[PDB]
RNA sequence: GGAUGUGUCGUCGCAUAGACAGCCAGGAGGUUGGCUUAGAAGCAGCCACCCUUCAAAGAGUGCGUAAUAGCUCACUGGUC
RNA sequence: UCCCAAAAUGUAACGGAGGCGCCCAAAGGUCACCUCAAGACGGUUGGAAAUCGUCUGUAGAGCGCAAAGGUAGAAGGUGG
C-alpha cells in the first residue's frame, strides 16, 4: 500500500474507485494498490 | 457566415459568441462583426487561400479573402480578423503554405525531412484561381539536399515573390 | 545557457507577454500560462530530458536564452553594496511566450517530451497546434 | 530460409542497418528452389502466392 | 501535482447497414526476421513494420523465464 | 557625466558604471580653405590594417581626456 499524492494509471487493469471521500485504485496486481490516504 | 449588426461598441459582443472583424479594399471600409463558431469552423479550411460568401444583414453578398488575424494571447480563441475584398484581376499578394507528399529517400537512410519555411508568399495569385495548397516533390532529396523556390512547380499563372535561392525544404542529418 | 559578455547587474519587473507566436520553427510547441523567471539550469534540464526522449533528431528548438543576471547573499550581514555578481541567469517568461518547439515526431511522441519538461517548470504550461499565420 | 540466402548470395552475416547499408541482391530463380523444398511449411495458393511470401523476408533482411 | 466528484458550453468518430463493455469461440504460415551478444524467437537496444491465405489472425500492448512456454490484447462472428 | 529619477525641475541608499584636482603660444581671436570612418576592385620594401586611385557612403568619424547632449552650411582638418 504505497501512499502517493499523485495516483495515476500504470497499466490496463487499474480501476479508480471513489469511496468515502478518499481516492483508491483496485487492480488484479497487488503492487498497483496506490492510495492518496 | 451570416453577418448581422456591425456597431463600434463591443458591448454586445464580448458576452455572446461574436468576434470583431473588418473588411476593405479601396472604396468602402465599413466595419463588420462575425460569429465566433462560424469563423472557427470556416477559417480552419479555406485559411488564407480561399474566399467565402459574406452576406450582410439585408441582402449584400460581398466576396472577401482573409488577410491578417490578430488572435488573443493566453487563449486559443481569436479576437480580431482582417478581410480583403478580392477585386477581379490583380488583388493583393496571397501567402500559400508548403505541404509534402511521398516518402523521401533521405528519411529512410537516417536523415529527417525538414521544411525550412512553412508559409511561402508569392506574387499575383490570380482571382478565382487561388492556390489553397502547394505540392513539392521531396523524394528526389537525399542527405544535405537543398530545395529552393526555383524548384517548386508553379500553379500556372503565378510568379514567385521571395528570392530564387531561398531554402524551402532541407533534409537534416540524424542526431 | 549563459551570455558571453554583458554589463553585470540588473533590476526586476513583469509586464504582459510580447513576442511569442504559436507555431515557429517546427510543428509542435509549448507555452506558458503563468508569468515567471526561468533559470538557465531549468532550461538545460528541459533540453536534456527532451534529448533523452528523442534518441535521434536534434530538431529541438529552444528560443528562450537567459539574459538576466541575479545577485545573491554572500554569507550574512548587510553592510556593503551590490552583492553576488555571479549567481545565475534568468529568462523572463510571460504567458503566451513560446519556450520550446519540436517537429518530426508524432502526436504521442510530443505529449511525452513536453509532459516531462513540464515537470521541471515553475509554472503551468500547455501544448498547441498549427492554425495561426500572422507574419511570415 | 535465411540460411539458404546466406549461402546462395554468399552472405557472411547480414546488416545491422538495412535502412542505410544493404548486403546484396539475388534473382527469382533462387526463390523457386525455396518454395519447392519447403512446401509443407507454406499454405500459400499458387506460383505468385508463394513468390511474394519469401520476397517479404528478404526485403527486411537486406537483399 | 493528482483524480470516472458534480453543474454548464464546446473539438474530434463510432450508429439498428446492429457499436461498446461482457460472455463463448479463433489467433498465424513466412519465422527461430535481419543484426548485436554466452543467449534475448511480439516484449534490452540498433532496423523495418514487407507478403499470403481469409468472413480474419498488427513479425504486435502488459505480466514472465537464463532463452523457450503460457496467459491476452488489435481484429472477426454469434446471443441479447 | 550617465542610470536609478517613475517623460518640468528636483529627489535617497555602504545602489549600478566611468572621470577631474589638467592641458593648448596655440588647441585663442579673425579671415580663408579642405570633408570623414569603412568595405569592395586593382597595385611595388606590403600580402591583417596602412601608403595610392577610382566608386559607394547623413557621417556607421572626429572633437586633448569621462560621459551625455550637440555638431556636414561645423563646434572635424590646415594656413596668413
Ligand atoms: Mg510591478
Ligand atoms: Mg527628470
Ligand atoms: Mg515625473
Ligand atoms: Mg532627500
Amino acid at each position: 500500500m504505497k501512499v502517493r499524492s499523485s495516483v495515476k494509471k500504470m497499466c490496463d487493469n487499474c480501476k479508480v474507485v471513489r469511496r468515502h471521500g478518499r481516492v483508491l485504485v483496485i487492480c488484479s496486481n497487488v503492487k498497483h494498490k496506490q492510495r492518496q490516504g | 457566415m451570416e453577418l448581422t449588426a456591425k456597431p463600434r461598441t463591443p458591448k454586445q459582443k464580448l458576452d455572446e459568441s461574436m468576434i470583431a472583424a473588418v473588411a476593405y479594399n479601396k472604396e468602402n471600409n465599413v466595419s463588420f462583426a462575425l460569429d465566433r463558431k462560424a469563423f472557427d469552423r470556416a477559417f480552419r479550411q479555406q485559411s488564407t487561400t480561399g474566399l467565402f460568401d459574406i452576406t450582410v444583414e439585408g441582402g449584400e453578398t460581398f466576396p472577401a479573402l482573409v488577410k491578417a488575424v490578430q488572435m488573443d494571447k493566453r487563449k486559443r480563441a481569436p479576437i480580431h480578423v482582417d478581410f480583403y475584398m478580392v477585386t477581379y484581376g490583380e488583388p493583393v499578394e496571397v501567402s500559400v503554405p508548403v505541404h509534402t507528399t511521398g516518402r523521401s529517400q533521405g528519411e529512410v537512410q537516417g536523415g529527417l525531412v525538414d521544411i525550412v519555411v512553412h508559409n511561402l508568399q508569392i506574387v499575383a495569385p490570380g482571382p478565382r484561381r487561388i492556390p489553397q495548397e502547394l505540392v513539392v516533390d521531396v523524394t528526389k532529396m537525399n542527405i544535405g539536399d537543398h530545395i529552393t523556390a526555383g524548384d517548386i512547380k508553379l500553379p500556372e499563372g503565378c510568379t514567385l515573390a521571395a528570392d530564387p535561392e531561398l531554402t524551402v525544404v532541407s533534409v537534416l542529418p540524424p542526431r | 545557457k549563459r551570455t558571453k559578455f554583458r554589463k553585470q547587474f540588473r533590476g526586476r519587473m513583469t509586464g504582459d507577454a510580447k513576442g511569442g507566436d504559436y507555431v515557429a520553427f517546427g510543428d509542435y510547441g509549448l507555452i506558458a500560462m503563468e508569468p515567471a523567471w526561468i533559470k538557465s539550469n531549468q532550461i538545460e534540464a528541459c533540453r536534456i530530458v527532451m534529448s533523452r526522449h528523442f534518441r535521434r533528431g536534434g530538431k529541438i528548438y529552444i528560443r528562450i536564452f537567459p539574459d538576466k543576471p541575479v545577485t545573491k547573499k554572500p554569507a550574512e550581514t548587510r553592510m556593503g553594496k551590490g552583492k553576488g555578481a555571479v549567481e545565475y541567469w534568468v529568462s523572463v517568461v510571460k504567458p503566451g511566450r513560446v519556450m520550446f518547439e519540436v517537429a518530426g515526431v508524432t502526436e504521442e511522441q510530443a505529449k511525452e517530451a513536453f509532459r516531462l519538461a513540464g515537470h521541471k517548470l515553475p509554472i503551468q504550461t500547455k501544448m498547441v497546434k498549427r492554425e495561426v499565420y500572422d507574419e511570415a | 530460409m535465411s540460411y539458404l540466402i546466406r549461402k546462395a548470395a554468399g552472405i557472411g552475416k547480414g546488416s545491422s542497418t538495412p535502412n542505410k547499408a544493404k548486403v546484396g541482391k539475388l534473382n527469382w530463380d533462387q526463390v523457386l528452389e525455396i518454395a519447392k523444398t519447403k512446401m509443407p511449411d507454406l499454405n500459400a495458393g499458387s506460383v505468385e502466392a508463394a513468390a511474394n511470401t519469401v520476397a517479404g523476408t528478404a526485403r527486411s533482411m537486406g537483399v
